[PDB]
């Protein structure tokens, strides 16, 4: 039941901006905590950006930082990351992934992305 | 506790009341009756006497001291409307303490105790008080009880006991009982102090005959006395009509008076389990230090064994060559060996 | 930043043995080592988390270990599906960080 | 006897009072009127102050220290319609902590504790406090209370100890009374941690003794602490007319506070009660160290002085009784066999 | 009077940071005086000093600000809990640092006193070293909001700054747990015992200096006196949940170690058993040899010790078969 | 005791709800919806079918097995008016046994 479609994905010119768009189904996007990683080429999996939309809080990665950016809308379930000044580099499939967390002890917590998209190509 | 039916037993005849205790050596019967104006007391064993004070207006205490005789408890039983049960519980002695409530009379089972110095034996023996009407009817198993603070009491008129009825009789029994119980757990306490001294400095092996002994003479005043509580919370809360309610703050005094010695009871438990790991963990350093001695000796006359054993040797070509006087030399390098090891063992601390 | 590396880069081995791929971490991240599986042109797959919990669904196959600051993932039987990518997170902290990946082949 | 913990053998008539505690030194009363508008202190010897301000609608604290003089406590007993009874419990210094409610007071019994180091011996002191229309009296044995931030409270303005009436004191100093507890379970927390390390790496007798001391003492706040659960559930729940209410939440606290302390004290018993055996199994580790290095002198000992005597016997048909350099063979493997059982020692981690 | 009582003789500076809205200069120098001035600027100060070995300045600027010499005293002592202690004119708190070192497991521990009066706050350390760098980039680097508030703020950020350290030294206390505990049932030495002894003192004093914390966080933001400001409470109290947090990882690690110690404790008592066979199968296995060979020994000149049928291979053959006779006597009951 | 908040944890967003459990297979809504009549018995995963037996005049069972799924517990409380903090005592399983009233 549960399903993560990407959409929005595409060739672009460099420096530019493409806004991609993560439809969450079966689990409202409220109560989770969504990531976006990226995978380029032939290369390992990469960690964007990671958005709470209860509370609001993002995170980013060190090597987006300021260029991307992360945002969610409750109403449509919806987790948009507008990329701008985009490089060479970032020519790479996009996953969206919902995670939970964990308890670990009490001082430390981990989360786990249980459901992934299919992803889509950005160059 | 109704029916009117005695218990089953294989080896008795359905109709028959036993005795269980092993005191057989006494019989006496008191009567004592007490008032505003004066008192009456009087010993005669013959059972009759005790009939007429039924039906005294003021209080009247009749104690049957030694209960071995079957006879005389069914027919005093039999004569105050006792019910057979009441009678087989008055006459089975390995019961534990309770009350039952009748609308006639109420029934209490309790034990007193004694505690003879140099003998380790905490001994018990039953007591049954029945109040009924305006007397009270106590049978015990032999002579020697806490009630002689009472009937001093009542003698000398001092106090309030003879301007109440006997309800406050009855509380003023079982006060005196509850402070044979201190007395009793105080004198355990001097018993407890002596032993941890003893275990703390002298490890012999009766040292833990007598702490088990201990242990298990408390363990069965715990067995005894947590019913008490219950006896008396029963005395105090349900009111029985007999108690007329004017007792209230003294029973609730002796139910106090129960719970503190329960929790004593628990505090002279959690000590007596202290000393057996006590007790072991001092045995434990005794054989530590004969050690130490054993081995600080077997390690440094070893080496010598062996010199000695090397050097008185059987062979014609055999180098030892005196060298300038050199069985002294052997035997100083025997003490730089002995002076080694003992300075080895001085260091790690062992001698 | 918290680097994670990982060996072998690509292990060899054939069904019915046991592969283990080890990943080291930089810094000390407390227990929040996940690991996934990829198989190739597809979405990765959540396998072990909390460095030694199975995800629900997955075959017990898989198992994970902790020594102290390096962890281990073990298959004791392999299977023809069991030939593809295995993925390494630390998630201590807010910034995830994957490892480079191992090729299980054949 | 005094030194023992009970020497409470009383018996004697339920009517008469007398002081038993150890203190016979201090005795001094402060009174301490307070309200909203101004406060007033009268500190005296003297029983005239204590006497009217039963009258006096402002609430007021006395504090009456010493029960020594057991007149006064008496007479102002008289005086303020209180029973003879609770008298009794009052001067009791082995009475468990308790409540009691009447139609006119409510009668609490505290035991606060003192406790100091180099000197492992908790120290307990009764304190009772009777709350009465407008006034609550604190009946208390030494010189020096814990009571001292409520007095600061009081005279300072600060809180709300002022605006409400006599209850609102008494939950204070029950507060007060229930932070020293915390305090001294954070000594003996101190306490047990120290004592935890020197069991585990300095296994002296000394050691022994501190933990059997230490066990006696935590076996005592447990006896105490129990009933205290139980006065703070009877205050909470209760509600007598003399608690007039928006104090039974303030109550509430303090009943979870002695609720924590029970749980703490419990986990203390079970520590200590850990302690005796994690001696035990150190001192056998030493012993088995202690075994390890005679075992190890005698295994590469015994077995090389037994070949030295093999040859130490005279035959006359003996063997090898001229080879060349037979000594120095003999030596060689002597030599020759310590040097494995060193390596067999190495092997095993023993030596 | 005024004695210093920690260890440390390395070094001593003081740095001072002046932030406001727009203004911000920070600065070093060695000089007590240039430090003074600050007290009745209206801008949020911080100045640190660093060598509190030297007491003349300790002294200097208590005497500056108005503030009592028995909490210069409490400076200068480095032995004792974390407290707090409100006075209208400042607000004085006693902080420790932990530093550890993963490959001597040992746990080291630094004294940092913190006094807020009005605008400045001021820090007294023992050692160079802190854990307040990220603030440190806060204030010169204007990112986050550490600009706009006054010093109550900086309180809570070098407040905030120590337990984010506590957090990480917990993450290496986590891992050796994890090796230790793995090493004690797999590994067992001696030297598996000592790391377990050593990492239970060091969480003991863990506990010790982080349960005090607990209640220096609850006061600053439960009593609050007007020192701190209303705006500033719910910072302290997230710190304070953060302290919650610690503790309870705290006594987890605790009883964890304390289980292991009790685990390699119940696996000695046994090598008693099998020192003891040793002893005594060998004991059982030599005497009877010397016994023999020291009787044939003695040199009585009468003994039948003629060669008739060869007596010294006689003795030794019988002698071996004594020996091994006493060898079956063992494993008979499992020996 | 003072007032009561959802605590704040680190590494976490503010007011984030975690499981602290090891338990996460299974999941289930069993519902007994009882009377003097006639019982009803409904085991369902759907969240939105059991919400509207909260006004239900009849005594309800509403079992919950599996708090794993934080989102199910989150719904449940908010249409059922549980404060966020019994909600995170929900959650939160490293606890004692205890009780707490509310209005
Ligand atoms: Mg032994
Ligand atoms: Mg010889």
């Amino acid at each position: 039941e549960v399903q993560l479609v990407e959409s929005g994905g595409g060739l672009v010119q460099p420096g530019g901006s493409l806004r991609l768009s993560c439809a969450a189904s079966g689990f409202n996007v409220s109560y989770y905590s969504i990531h976006w990683v990226r995978q380029a080429p032939g290369k390992g999996l990469e960690w964007v950006a990671s958005i709470s939309s209860s509370s609001g809080s993002t995170s980013y990665a060190d090597s987006v930082k300021g260029r991307f950016t992360i945002s969610a809308d409750t109403s449509k379930n919806t987790a948009y990351l507008q990329m701008n000044s985009l490089r060479a580099e970032d020519t790479a499939v996009y996953y969206c992934a919902r995670s939970y967390w964990y308890y670990i002890w009490s001082y430390s917590y981990g989360n786990a992305m249980d459901y992934w998209g299919q992803g889509t190509l950005v160059t | 506790m109704e029916e009117k039916r005695l218990s089953a037993k294989k080896g008795l005849p359905p109709g028959t009341l036993v005795y269980t205790g092993k005191y057989r050596e006494d019989f006496e019967i008191e009567v004592m009756n007490y008032s505003i104006e004066e008192f009456r007391e009087f010993k005669t064993t013959d059972v009759e006497s005790v009939l007429p004070f039924r039906d005294s207006s003021t209080p009247t205490w009749i104690n049957i001291t030694g209960i071995h005789r079957t006879d005389v408890v069914q027919r005093v039983g039999e004569f105050f409307g006792i019910h057979p049960l009441v009678l087989e519980d008055i006459l089975n002695v390995h019961q534990r303490p309770k009350v039952e409530f009748f609308e006639n009379y109420v029934f209490i089972v309790l034990k007193m105790f004694t505690y003879d110095k140099n003998l380790h034996e905490l001994e018990s023996e039953q007591v049954s008080l029945i109040l009924t009407k305006n007397c009270v009817l106590m049978f015990q198993e032999k002579i020697g009880d806490v009630f002689d603070p009472v009937r001093e009491r009542i003698r000398y008129n001092r106090g309030i006991i003879r301007k109440k009825r006997a309800d406050y009789l009855l509380y003023s029994l079982i006060d005196a009982l509850v402070d044979d119980y201190f007395v009793l757990l105080e004198k355990i306490d001097d018993e407890i102090d002596v032993l941890e001294e003893e275990v703390l400095e002298r490890p012999e092996k009766e040292t833990v005959q007598r702490t088990h002994q201990l242990k298990r003479n408390l363990v069965e005043l715990r067995k005894t006395i947590w019913p008490l509580r219950e006896v008396l919370s029963s005395l105090y809360r349900d009111v029985p009509p007999l108690i007329e309610k004017e007792t209230v703050p003294y029973f609730r005094d002796v139910y106090d008076h129960t719970i503190q010695i329960a929790d004593t009871v628990e505090t002279f438990r959690d000590i007596v389990s202290g000393l057996l790991d006590v007790y072991l963990s001092s045995v434990s350093n005794k054989t530590n230090e004969v050690m130490k001695v054993l081995t600080i000796i077997a390690t440094i006359f070893m080496p010598l064994t062996f010199i000695a054993g090397i050097y008185g040797m059987n062979f014609e070509y055999m180098p030892e060559l005196r060298w300038k006087w050199g069985y002294p030399v052997v035997l100083a390098v025997m003490g730089v060996i002995a002076v080694i090891m003992v300075v080895y063992f001085k260091k790690k601390k062992w001698l | 930043d918290i680097q994670m590396t990982q060996s072998p880069s690509s292990l060899s081995a054939s069904v019915g043995d046991r592969v283990t791929i080890t990943c080291r971490a930089s810094q000390s991240v407390s227990s929040a080592v996940a690991w996934y599986q990829q198989k190739p042109g597809k979405a990765p797959k959540l396998l072990i988390y909390s460095a030694s919990s199975l995800y629900s669904g997955v075959p017990s196959r898989f198992s994970g270990s902790r020594s102290g600051t390096d962890f281990t993932l073990t298959i004791s039987s392999l299977q023809p599906e069991d030939f593809a990518t295995y993925y390494c997170q630390q998630s201590s902290s807010s910034l995830i960080t994957f490892g480079q990946g191992t090729k299980v082949e054949i």
